[PDB]
RNA sequence: GUGGUAGUAGCAAAUAUUCAAAUGAGAACUUUGAAGACUGAAGUGGAGAAGGGUUCCAUGUGAACAGCAAUUGGACAUGGGUUAGCCGGUCCUAAGCGACAGCUUAACUGCGUAUACAGUACCUCGUUUCGCGAAAGGGAAUCGGGUUAAUAUUCCCGAGCCAGGACGUGGAUACUGUACGGUAACGUAAGUGAACUCCUCGACGCAGGCAGGUGCUCCGGGAAGCGUUGUCUUUGCUUUUUAACAGCCACCCUGGAAUCAGUUUAGCUGGAGAUAGGGUUAGCUGGCUGGUAGAGCACCUUGGAAGGUGUCCGGUGCGCUCCUGACUGCCCUUGAAAAGAGGAGGGAAAGUUGUUAUUUACACCCCUGGCCGUACCAAUAACCGCAUCAGGUCUCCAAGGUUAGUAGCCUCUGGUCGAUAGAAUAAGGUAGAUAAGGGAAGUCGGCAAAAUAGAUCCGUAACUUCGGGAAAAGGAUUGGCUCUGAGGGCUGGAACAGCUAACUCAGAACUGGAGCGGACAAGGGGAAUCCGACUGUUUAAUUAAAACAAAGC
RNA sequence: ACCCGAAAGAUGGUGAACUAUGCCUGAGUAGAAUGAAGUCAGGGCCUGAUGGAGGUUCGUAGCGAUACUGACGUGC
């Protein structure tokens, strides 16, 4: 039930968190699945030919 | 970002052993943990695997140098002088 | 336990040594026997073998 | 739970009492000594590990045939086939100047 | 341990003169049906689906094998 | 009464050598009929961090002569030397970097490394990583030679005796600082228990010459004779000069 | 040997017992039930080592012992109990240690790597000397269920595997001389290989994150039984399992790269041949079938132990655990050996279409597996501290909630209530709380105790070896409830259409005795002087420092 | 040499199960804070991420023992 209310995010309030942000959630995971997103993002644009070879090189460094 | 002003490398060792002393470390360990270009394949991947030790990553081979340079300038000296004693001789 | 053959022996000898002395020994003549001297609590006084 | 304990003699942990946690017909947790990963045929001089031929601890490799534990080539058992190359071209160069020498030596 | 998967070779494994017994077992979930010869170094087994082919099979294997054993 | 430290380390016990992971004693290849009418082809299978020191052991691979079997000897490695290489041992090889010629053969001026104090000696002076001995001059015949040691000093050595043309690798190894203790310590752990010296000066009277007093001073001359006996000789030793150089 | 002291000091740590019935001469204390508590998975739980040595198990009991009691017992007495080819020792070598040749010494001792140590007969080879040293290193092979008062990977039932040695039937291969296929990487039911030599495995550091897997924990549907029911609750809880063993699911070819391309969380990779297309190979504790439901588990009905149904189908994750894999970094630190198993180079031998000859792991079949340990404790009662002593003593497994958290606090499984009781509530103690006004005036001295404390946002000086000081100093906010916004994945081809899964941030409204890190947890700060640079070390039981050490010189 | 009484000397043996140090082979140590080189982007050497160094800091287990000069001191 506690949990019901959680996902509502409730008790989720500046006075419940006991911990950093950073212990609670890394910013190292963030990047991870950012970063996981969108090299995916431009592998299934460069096999449906939307991206070219150059085009997809640029956006990847960036 | 440029991250800090002057100590590089050897803000590692923080806030002791001394100014000095931390600036000589500086200069050798800047050498050694470089890459230098090996003789054999061209590419510039040497890395120290021990004191007086070298390989060459992308080659596989290992060869012997410095300490904490692959050619330690007195043994760059021998190396021409014994080209030289050898041609004399003939 | 972990014990050579040898070391169970010296031990199991020693259970053999540790009973009450039969009933029918003191009944005999000219015995001044009465209880065992020698017995030992496995607590109380101890073997080191 | 439900937590367990080492069957073998050995009770520490090492590399010899490793161990996988398993699940039985009895619904009961239970331990396996499963050994050490064996390292497969790195072989020289390269140091590569060989293609065709397995991870075994070495008294397992008297176990499987003969075609198992080799490959069929020349040097097969022990070599890279890359270095077999080299062997080659080596030994055929090195007597074909050997040779062209030994006929220019009967002037 | 072993399986078998053939007619050819169930009739060979049976008729193999030190195999021991054959116990067969029947489930309903659909009457699969499961034989199972052990001879001396593995238990082989067969697993047939169809009734009616496995009612058959019974006939087929020897009467001077000695034992059968059947759940039910 | 009492030993002194210095004392008991030629007991043994304690203060022995912590010699097992070396990897094998580092030498010439012993003085054969080969080497001394021709020469002999090497080849350098390994380059090995040897514990407990600052060079390099090349470990190098000979055919026997005699027998059909193959040899492994392990010197000390000549910088500029690798693996692939093949070194020529023996009297009739070039005067190049890896190889080992007599030391008659070699024209002055030669650097040379891991040199022969007698002959067949198998490898005694200029080991150390960075260092080399050169050579000054020869004999009239060629039966004895002049070398010049890392120290400074001059040596009259036999012609026929050997060595290493070029310089030990691991050159200049001790221009860092050891920042930490903890550096000193994994230094001296895989040598001998020579580490953490105490001073003298702070131990009692019984165990040190120097120690006692209510202050902490020395309290007679640091400086003592060669003729003084085992546990009087602490401090300078048999010194002809102290103070700062110039 | 015996007094006074004296029926005195005292039996007060570890939260805790109570009610009934049974047994008995006798019950605050034994057992069984019912309640109530504690331990709170780095447990007072389940297993080993050292050490102990029968304390284990059953039945019985007059003393003494168990600092009260005792019908109880680690006490007392009479019996019983420890089953192995696969679990260990055994075998190998490590640091090291005994001896040989000799060498010392009156010997006792001390040293000890020195030596003449295969093809009845005929040759040809020949460098290491014997042994000890690990129940955590190396190493042939085992797993499921059942079983006894006390033993089990050891007994039984079932399913396998290994070492040594082998008959037999039926297959392969060769018979002027050891199989074939693929361009290759390499492959398949088999596919000879002496002397000698080389190689591989055995065989190895630490830290870091990342990916994948076992087990655990978790959410939902289905089927059983159970619990709650004055009130509500398509509800809350338990069961839904699958063993070892056995079969099947980096490298090569084509090709030729700059408008450089591929790629990780991180870097790296590439004319010493990248992307891409097609292959080959390695693998785990992955999937499917066999093993295997007959077992195990959860229920139901007839006997007074017989017979039944059910055991199904899916998710989730920076989760916790151990393992693997490839990476990245660190070192004036570069991280054992030997037994043993195998490969290769070599081509010594044999074999003339049949009793041949290679296959003893080609497939199936056959035989044997010695010796010793194996009970139990492993500690607030089986060890050591003279003792059933608030002390000490190596290892493994490790649940839920709150939380950053193996912190503290409460709980489930497992364990326990063992620590003499009852009555009164003086002074004085021991520990624990709280105090109007003042706030160190106390004291040698702020000693003791207070005060501060989490998270978010703002802000932060002198000085400095420019790294620090710094959580400097100095401020504001936090609960509950109702919402809003941002952040993924998978399907069919300007970006649309469907299905859908996380706990993480930001903001607003309302509401309350202005409370909200509501218990737990959790820095007091600032300005100067002296000593030592720093981390580290020390007088086991009055001295932790300014003493020792340290890098540098 | 009336009886009892030292601090000590020497000869020959027994101990590293406690402790001191070296060697060989094994095992062990939550969770946070700070954010060094290296690398990627954008701007004209700055800014933002990335990264995860240290005999670094807070703090469990484990090792230790400063203060109360607390309790206890014919103690557990």
């Amino acid at each position: 039930l506690y949990h019901e209310a959680k996902r509502a995010g409730r008790h989720m309030g500046k006075g419940k968190r006991k911990g950093t942000r950073e212990a609670r959630l890394p910013a190292k995971v963030l990047w991870m699945r950012r970063q996981r997103v969108l090299r995916r993002l431009l592998k299934k644009y460069r096999d449906s030919k939307k991206i070219d070879k150059h085009m997809y090189h640029s956006m990847y460094m960036r | 970002a440029k991250r800090t002003k002057k100590v590089g490398v050897v803000g590692k060792y923080g806030t002791r052993y001394g100014a000095s002393l931390r600036k000589q470390v500086k200069k050798i360990e800047l050498q050694q943990h470089a890459k230098y270009s090996c003789p054999f394949c061209g590419k510039m991947a040497t890395k120290r695997q021990a004191v007086g030790i070298w390989k060459c990553r992308g080659c596989s081979k290992v060869m012997t140098g410095g300490a904490w340079t692959l050619q330690t300038a007195a043994a760059a000296t021998v190396r021409s002088t014994v080209a030289r004693l050898r041609k004399q001789a003939g | 336990s972990i014990k050579g053959l040898s070391l169970k022996k010296h031990l199991g000898r020693k259970q053999k040594q540790n009973r009450p002395i039969p009933p029918w020994i003191r009944m005999r003549t000219g015995s001044k026997i009465r209880y065992n001297a020698k017995r030992r609590h496995w607590r109380r006084t101890k073997l080191g073998m | 739970a439900p937590r367990l304990v080492y069957r073998r003699h050995n009770h520490y942990a090492t590399g010899s009492n490793r161990v996988r946690r398993v699940r039985t017909p009895g619904a009961k947790v239970v331990f396996h000594n499963v050994g050490k990963q064996p390292s497969r045929p790195k072989c020289g001089n390269c140091h590569r590990a060989l293609p065709g031929i397995p991870a075994v601890a070495p008294h397992r490799l008297r176990l499987l045939k003969k075609r198992e534990r080799t490959v069929h080539r020349a040097y097969g058992g022990s070599r890279c086939h890359a270095c077999v190359r080299e062997r080659i071209v080596r030994a055929f160069l090195v007597e074909e100047q050997k040779c062209v020498k030994q006929v220019l030596q009967v002037k | 341990a072993k399986e078998i998967r053939d007619l050819r070779k169930f009739l060979l494994t049976a008729r193999r003169p030190d195999a021991k017994r054959v116990t067969i077992v029947r489930q309903h979930k659909s009457t699969v049906t499961k034989f199972k010869i052990r001879c001396s170094r593995y238990l082989y087994t067969f697993v047939v689906e169809d009734r009616e082919k496995a009612q058959k099979l019974e006939g087929s294997l020897p009467p001077s094998l000695e034992k059968v054993s059947i759940p039910g | 009464g009492r030993v002194i430290r210095a004392q008991r380390k030629g007991r043994g016990s304690v203060f022995r050598a912590h010699t097992h992971k070396r990897k094998g004693e580092a030498k010439l290849r012993p003085l054969d009929f080969a080497e001394r009418r021709g020469y002999i082809k090497g080849l350098v299978k390994d380059i090995l961090h040897d514990p407990g020191r600052g060079a390099p052991l090349a470990e190098v691979s000979f055919r026997d002569a005699y027998r059909y079997k193959l040899n492994k000897q392990r010197m000390v490695a000549v910088e500029g030397m690798y693996t692939g290489q093949f070194i020529y041992c023996g009297k009739n090889a070039a005067l190049t970097i890896g190889n080992i010629l007599p030391l008659n053969k070699m024209p002055e001026g030669t650097v040379v490394s891991n040199v022969e104090e007698k002959a067949g000696d198998r490898g005694t002076l200029a080991r150390t990583s960075g260092t080399y001995a050169t050579i000054v001059g020869h004999s009239d015949d060629g039966s004895k030679t002049r070398i010049r040691l890392p120290s400074g000093a001059r040596k009259t050595v036999s012609g026929y005796s050997r060595g290493m043309v070029g310089i030990v690798a691991g050159g200049g190894r001790i221009d860092k600082p050891m920042l930490k203790a903890g550096n000193a310590y994994h230094k001296y752990k895989v040598k001998r228990n020579c580490w953490p010296k105490v001073r003298g000066v702070a131990m009692n009277p019984v165990e040190h010459p120097h120690g006692g007093g209510n202050h902490q001073h020395i309290g007679h001359p640091s400086t003592v004779s060669r003729m003084a006996a085992p546990g009087q000789k602490v401090g300078l030793i048999a010194a002809r000069r102290t103070g700062l150089l110039r």
